[PDB]
RNA sequence: AAAUUGAAGAGUUUGAUCAUGGCUCAGAUUGAACGCUGGCGGCAGGCCUAACACAUGCAAGUCGAACGGUAACAGGAAGAAGCUUGCUUCUUUGCUGACGAGUGGCGGACGGGUGAGUAAUGUCUGGGAAACUGCCUGAUGGAGGGGGAUAACUACUGGAAACGGUAGCUAAUACCGCAUAACGUCGCAAGACCAAAGAGGGGGACCUUCGGGCCUCUUGCCAUCGGAUGUGCCCAGAUGGGAUUAGCUAGUAGGUGGGGUAACGGCUCACCUAGGCGACGAUCCCUAGCUGGUCUGAGAGGAUGACCAGCCACACUGGAACUGAGACACGGUCCAGACUCCUACGGGAGGCAGCAGUGGGGAAUAUUGCACAAUGGGCGCAAGCCUGAUGCAGCCAUGCCGCGUGUAUGAAGAAGGCCUUCGGGUUGUAAAGUACUUUCAGCGGGGAGGAAGGGAGUAAAGUUAAUACCUUUGCUCAUUGACGUUACCCGCAGAAGAAGCACCGGCUAACUCCGUGCCAGCAGCCGCGGUAAUACGGAGGGUGCAAGCGUUAAUCGGAAUUACUGGGCGUAAAGCGCACGCAGGCGGUUUGUUAAGUCAGAUGUGAAAUCCCCGGGCUCAACCUGGGAACUGCAUCUGAUACUGG
């Protein structure tokens, strides 16, 4: 129910940095990001149509840690809701819980956020959430619990997150180790390399 | 007021009983062309005032025989 | 017969069958008698026989061995036959 | 019906029950079935390391 | 007779009983003339747990429909919560 | 307000192109099977074959508040013993609490199972009358007087057994007349005729022969009119394929009379008429349970009927009737048959398509489990009993969904593998290392909720001559869980116990070396293999899915490749050789009416579940659930008059 492999193979396979490691070290210094992974990795073919839609879908899946039937249910729910389909799919993948913990910076990366959530440490409205795929709602607090308030890796992750840029649809107050999901985000607040018509075409083949 | 139909008459060769060809106009369930289907009813009558070509208004009653359950209420267009 | 209730139901059913066949043959013979007098033509004896027949069919219809409509159509049947007679 | 035998080599004789599973072999005229290699009397290929589920061979250690 | 009773539609360990004006001789989950209300046994705080249309229920009790044990206790509970 | 937001192509005829045209793949789904692999949890599902046969246990009983009565119990008494002069007791007494057997009332027609039959006697939808309706409820009144039997038991008794037989007994709410009778049945009427049953609780007063008559309250019983529910019945439409099935039908179509049925009806007869059904598919053959739905589809449709729910049919095969409100009766009766079993050879018994399970068949589908704690049912005034329905547990990666196998740092870019233009690349921040966490499995502790009721006592009120009895309303008491070592919470110690399968020539994401040499083999199609095989086998690397992955089967899509939406006919398959013409289809133009088709509003209805839209809960999801539209229909009323029809 996860991918426990070498993460820079994913980062190097897409080519873009997936924000898969912390940021203490430059990830271009960490891996040989120029070539593709594997043996024949200095080859770059004229990438086909199944290839380009698969690469956009896999970039999103390996950014957010979401496996295939989970992603297909997110697509079915996204096309089921009102409004724009890609906007709704990015809204659901942003409303995952461990993405909210990564955006609030309580964990280093998204995988460390998944371990922090899954090891019984996050309080949504003062309630223990044991699950990384909790769906968060607007006007909702999210806090760390008291047995996890002393962990050094949380404040290390906090100094790394406030070294990084901040997400704008959240409120954070890290002296309490808490915050609130103020509003469900828009398409514009996210990144622009994540494309969306490729994903809706691949799951509407 | 009473749920009554009207149809022509095919024959009356047996006594106290006529057979009525109600041509009701139906939509076709797929192609949409309004074809016609004529359903025959064994219609009871007294003293045999009707013959071939009559246009009879009929209502349903208690079953007078095995296959005859409709009796008539008025009769128009008696001749040809 | 494997359930004790089924054994008891068989015994009660055969007792009631003997008794109801007795009652039914009483009613049948009393109706065939007035049919015989009705086809015999003799109106005074036939009407006396129908008066002999009406209380026993109406007692069987009261106790429910037959139906009230069955007794009513029997009485109406032979009243129509006596009227025709 | 006749039925093709897959794999690289086999052990099948007569008098031995096997399972056929359908699927037309293109180049044998008039044979439409394969035998389920691994099933019930026809054991798997010798020393095959890949595609082992299709030919019925346990995991190597 | 026709009774007002409770049919257990739910899952394991967590029932949910919907009341029905049904025949006596039918199944529990079987047919029913009219569906009136429900009673959630493990209904939580701050919410509504039980809902019975006492108009239709008293209409059927006038019409000759009897009562059940649990729905008798529930009708007493609704008219006490009044 | 919302109930939608919905549609992909590719390879392959050819030297090459365009077109027609098949063939195959890419997607979703499964009651699935098999191969490899296999940590947990939640909820669902689990003989599709042989409707094949069954060992063994259980699946329908209950009522002493109907009845005689005691087969065992436990309370109460009497007699007598060492007296253990107050007891261990042994006999009689149904006196009491109870209760095997037996009569009787209700229940076994519900609940459960299966889909063989049935192409319409069934089903779905809308109408209709000529009907019955135990239990439940509303109203109106009755509720007297008697009698004869027969089980249990007694004695004899046939029989191996199952089952009986005789002679006597005994009672009831069992049975039967009698008295009675309306607005009940027959008749237009006069008139005639028709019913029954008590039991229990408490007793003020008169009072019993000590069983009490009498009073009071509960619950029964009868007749009738009702109500609701259920069941029977009829009509109309829709409900597979085939015209290499065009004739069929003698109770057959109708009439009149009789009979019968709860009820109309050839339902059944006598007699008469000679009809009816049929190219809008009768008859005949083959297949099939149908529907709400489910899968797919953008939609119209196609396939299909697993779980769930409604209806129908059947209960070893073929029949028939009784009892009963209701069966032509799953665990009832009677007859015949095959099978299995017992026999004293005379005769008998049985029916898992109930739940488990077995044998067999099969590619394939579970425990001879716990409980009535909950819901519902049966009886009961109740307490309570029965409940293989149901609630749960066991199994199975069968599906859906959720989680885990760590996280961070980490270049000596370690070794080792593999490749190399012998620079090196790659495995690869991957491993080692150091730091941080303990979800789940394990260990120990706390523990909700599913439980509302029921049983005692008291208070108030209602009856009541009555502060008794009973019912309602509260009020204190101990209380009632199979699941259960429960859901969940808390503490422990350690990265420990937890990753595989398919593929890599194109379609199709993913390439190089080595072993072969038209051999071995792969294949879903095109094609590969004949000495440099990116297609076979192995390694390294990768890609895709992930506690699953594939191969097969089966449906739909793509298939506009059966085209109504949505095809084509000169040459690709396709215009009858040509004309006449009945039925059928279509019909110029003006007016008037009708309003059938059409449209529009309302009414009834489209069972609930599901699908969908908003919402609620299980920490999330699956799942459960509230409200809503939809339920593209059918019928009825009411309109409008352009088109089509008369
Ligand atoms: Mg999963
Ligand atoms: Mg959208
Ligand atoms: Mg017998
Ligand atoms: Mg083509
Ligand atoms: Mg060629
Ligand atoms: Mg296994
Ligand atoms: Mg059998
Ligand atoms: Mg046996
Ligand atoms: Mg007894
Ligand atoms: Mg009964
Ligand atoms: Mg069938
Ligand atoms: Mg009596
Ligand atoms: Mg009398
Ligand atoms: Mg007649
Ligand atoms: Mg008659
Ligand atoms: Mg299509
Ligand atoms: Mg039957
Ligand atoms: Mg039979
Ligand atoms: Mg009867
Ligand atoms: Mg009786
Ligand atoms: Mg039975
Ligand atoms: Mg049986
Ligand atoms: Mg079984
Ligand atoms: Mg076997
Ligand atoms: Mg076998
Ligand atoms: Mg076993
Ligand atoms: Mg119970
Ligand atoms: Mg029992
Ligand atoms: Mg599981
Ligand atoms: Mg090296
Ligand atoms: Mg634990
Ligand atoms: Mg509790
Ligand atoms: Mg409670
Ligand atoms: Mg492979
Ligand atoms: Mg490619
Ligand atoms: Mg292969
Ligand atoms: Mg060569
Ligand atoms: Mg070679
Ligand atoms: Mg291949
Ligand atoms: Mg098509
Ligand atoms: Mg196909
Ligand atoms: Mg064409
Ligand atoms: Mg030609
Ligand atoms: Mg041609
Ligand atoms: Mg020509
Ligand atoms: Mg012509
Ligand atoms: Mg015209
Ligand atoms: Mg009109
Ligand atoms: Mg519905
Ligand atoms: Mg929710
Ligand atoms: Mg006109």
């Amino acid at each position: 129910a996860r991918y426990l492999g070498p993460k820079l193979k994913l980062s190097r396979r897409e080519g873009t940095d997936l924000f898969l490691k912390s940021g203490v070290r430059a990830i271009d210094t960490k891996c040989k990001i120029e070539q593709a992974p594997g043996q024949h990795g200095a080859r770059k073919p004229r990438l086909s149509d199944y290839g380009v839609q698969l690469r956009e879908k896999q970039k999103v899946r390996r950014i957010y840690g979401v496996l295939e039937r989970q992603f297909r249910n997110y697509y079915k729910e996204a096309a089921r809701l009102k409004g724009n389909t890609g906007e709704n799919l990015l809204a659901l993948l942003e409303g995952r819980l461990d993405n909210v913990v990564y955006r609030m910076g309580f964990g280093a990366t998204r995988a460390e956020a998944r371990q922090l959530v899954s090891h019984k440490a996050i309080m949504v409205n003062g309630r223990v959430v044991n699950i990384a795929s909790y769906q968060v709602s607007p006007n909702d607090v999210v806090s760390i619990r008291e047995k996890a308030k002393k962990q050094s890796r949380v404040k290390a992750a906090l100094e790394l997150a406030e070294q990084r840029e901040k997400p704008t649809w959240l409120e954070v107050d890290a002296g309490k180790m808490e915050g609130t999901f103020k509003r469900k985000p828009e398409r514009s607040d996210l990144s622009a390399d994540i494309n969306e018509h490729l994903i809706v075409e691949l799951y509407s083949k | 007021k009473i749920r009554t139909l009207q149809g022509r008459v095919v024959s009356d060769k047996m006594e106290k009983s006529i057979v009525v060809a109600i041509e009701r106009f139906v939509k076709h369930p797929i192609y949409g062309k309004f074809i016609k289907r004529t359903t025959k009813l064994h219609v009871h009558d007294e003293n045999n005032e009707c013959g071939i070509g009559d246009v009879v208004e009929i209502r349903e009653c208690r079953p007078l025989s095995k296959t005859k359950s409709w009796t008539l209420v008025r009769v128009v267009e008696k001749a040809v | 017969a494997n359930i004790k209730s089924a054994k008891k139901r068989a015994i009660q059913s055969e007792k009631a069958r003997k008794h109801n066949a007795s009652r039914r043959s009483m009613m049948r013979t009393f109706i065939k008698k007035v049919y015989a007098a009705i086809e015999a033509g003799d109106k005074a004896a036939a009407q006396k026989a129908f008066n002999e027949m009406q209380p026993i069919v109406d007692r069987q219809a009261a106790k429910g061995l037959i139906h009230k409509n069955k007794a009513a159509r029997h009485k109406a049947n032979l009243t129509a036959q006596i009227n025709k007679l | 019906v006749t039925s093709y035998i897959g794999g690289e080599g086999h052990n099948l004789q007569e008098h031995s029950v096997i399972l056929i599973r359908g699927g037309r072999v293109k180049d044998l005229p008039g044979v439409r079935y394969h035998t389920v290699r691994g099933a019930l009397d026809c054991s798997g290929v010798k020393d095959r390391k890949q595609a082992r589920s299709k030919y019925g061979v346990k995991r190597p250690k | 007779m026709v009774t007002i009773r409770l049919a257990r539609h739910g899952a394991k360990k967590r029932p949910f009983y919907q009341v029905v004006v049904a025949d006596s001789r039918n199944a529990r989950n079987g047919r029913f003339i009219e569906r009136v209300g429900f009673f959630n046994p493990i209904a939580s705080e701050k919410e509504e747990g039980t809902r019975l249309d006492l108009d239709r229920i008293a209409h059927w009790v006038g019409q000759g429909a009897t009562i059940s044990d649990r729905v008798a206790a529930l009708i007493k509970e609704v008219n006490k919560a009044a």
